[PDB]
């Protein structure tokens, strides 16, 4: 055998309805209803025609505006959405910092890769000894250190 | 009419994905937090207390994002400046970082309200108090640590003494309808 | 304690319609309606 | 003068044209009257 | 597999699809009985610490 890496993925998930609604604001929506409700009560006003066909032609295009800018909020989500990379190799952990990672504690996990010198890994030993107050050593250790933190595993 | 139809639709379609580009670009930005941001950038200036412990550990350090930011300022010596109000001024008027003691950027930051602080702690360093050599009062001094920040007192004296879109922009328009409406019937 | 940074904030507020239609041309944004207004007239010409 | 004698030594609209691409097709209704 | 690595290292046109099957060891051929058995497991012990 040898040694990997394991961690959790995607915390926090959403399926319907608020998956859908969400680029828009909800006060925004409630403005679409003023709005409808400022279109539904003309026609009893007229029984009280270029006149209101030229209001409605403007109410035509500010709703294209409309669903042009909302539509567009959607795609701008989408294509970050998948601009989004996770990492996968020692050699991310090699280039970055914030993510925690740890072995068994004083085992032969540690030891062992203390005694080994690649200078990626020997430099990532230095990493490890470094923040000391990160440490766990058993099992269970690691799992609530993984669990709420983050933390990366050098295990068996 | 119909020719006029197909072209005011790619006119529309046209604006309609410019600013949603722009909006993209907008979504797409990222804001700074570490230094492994400053490892990989180049154009902001970032310093410590030159001939200082800081300056001196980040000699001593031994990761390689420090080790090259230490490198940096040991070739630019431009940005390595000594005083506090030299790097005040430096912060104010240069784009330039400031690594330094974290209780005291509390105390800047009650007395300035146009600063914002970055990322956590870098390291860890334990300001102790010391006795003369071989006491037992130093453990008196180590049980009533234990006892009083076990009160958080020093939480208290603390505070006590450090403090002192477009989603929302159209809607012009929205209002637009009725200042449209009154002029129709007479 | 341990080593942190401070920085200044960065900010500015203005939402508007100026700040709406901005990837046009304010010039083109008129041009929109001097290529239109050709076409309402054309419609009032032929219909009298 | 160091610098002086520096001085002394070196010194020495994109959717236009779309608008009358439409505007092409204006003479259309012109010979429908017979 | 490291034959299929030499091959797309020195062929600039190839995509790897998944990686190892099982376990096959290379090992160089010791007689029957050979005396120097332990010392050449010591000795490649060694080189695998050396890296």
């Amino acid at each position: 055998l040898g040694v990997s890496i394991l961690y959790r993925k995607p915390n926090g998930t959403n399926p319907s309805v608020f998956s859908f609604l969400n680029p828009l604001s909800p006060d925004i929506w409630m403005y679409v209803l003023l709005a409808y409700l400022g279109v539904s009560v003309v026609l009893f006003v007229i029984a009280r025609a270029l006149s209101t066909r030229i209001i409605g032609g403007i109410w035509w295009f500010f709703t294209l505006i409309i669903i042009s800018s909302y539509t567009a909020n959607l795609a701008a989500f989408l294509t970050v959405e998948r601009m989004e990379s996770p990492i996968d190799s020692a050699d991310d952990l090699a280039k970055q910092t914030k993510i925690e990672y740890g072995a068994v504690k004083d085992g032969a996990t540690m030891t062992f890769f203390k005694k080994s010198k690649i200078s990626t890994f020997e430099k990532m030993w230095a990493f490890m000894s470094s923040k000391p107050s990160a440490l766990v050593k058993n099992n269970e250790e690691g799992i609530q250190r993984t669990l709420t933190a983050d933390y990366a595993l050098l295990m068996e | 009419g119909g020719i006029w139809w197909f072209f005011t639709l790619i006119i529309i379609s046209s604006y309609t994905a410019n600013l949603a580009a722009f909006l993209t670009v907008e979504r797409m930005e990222s804001p700074i937090d570490s230094a492994d941001d400053l490892a990989k950038q180049t154009k902001i200036e970032y310093g410590a207390v030159k001939d200082g412990a800081t300056m001196t550990f980040f000699k001593k350090s031994k990761i390689s994002t420090f080790e090259k930011m230490w490198a940096f300022m040991s070739s630019k010596p431009s940005a390595l400046v000594k005083n506090n109000e030299e790097g005040i001024q430096r912060t104010l008027t240069a784009d330039y970082a400031l690594l330094m003691e974290s209780t005291t950027i509390e105390y800047i930051t009650q007395r300035n309200c146009n600063l914002t602080q970055i990322g956590g702690l870098i390291d860890s360093k334990g300001y102790g108090i010391g006795t003369p050599m071989g006491s037992p009062y130093r453990d008196k001094i180590t049980i009533a640590i234990l006892q009083l920040q076990e009160e958080d007192k020093l939480h208290i004296m603390k505070e006590k003494w450090w403090r002192g879109q477009k989603i929302g922009g159209i809607f012009i328009v929205l209002a637009a309808g009725l200042v449209l409406s009154v002029l129709v019937a007479v």
